[PDB]
């Protein structure tokens, strides 16, 4: 579940 | 470094 935020924010800060 | 968390309704991202 957090985990969901933290591989967003690689995502976008990638 | 970058992570992030589940805070509130939203996805917080924190780059250190």
């Amino acid at each position: 579940d957090d985990k969901d935020c933290d591989e967003y924010c690689k995502k976008t800060k990638e | 470094e970058v992570t992030g968390h589940i805070e509130g309704p939203t996805v917080t991202v924190h780059c250190k």
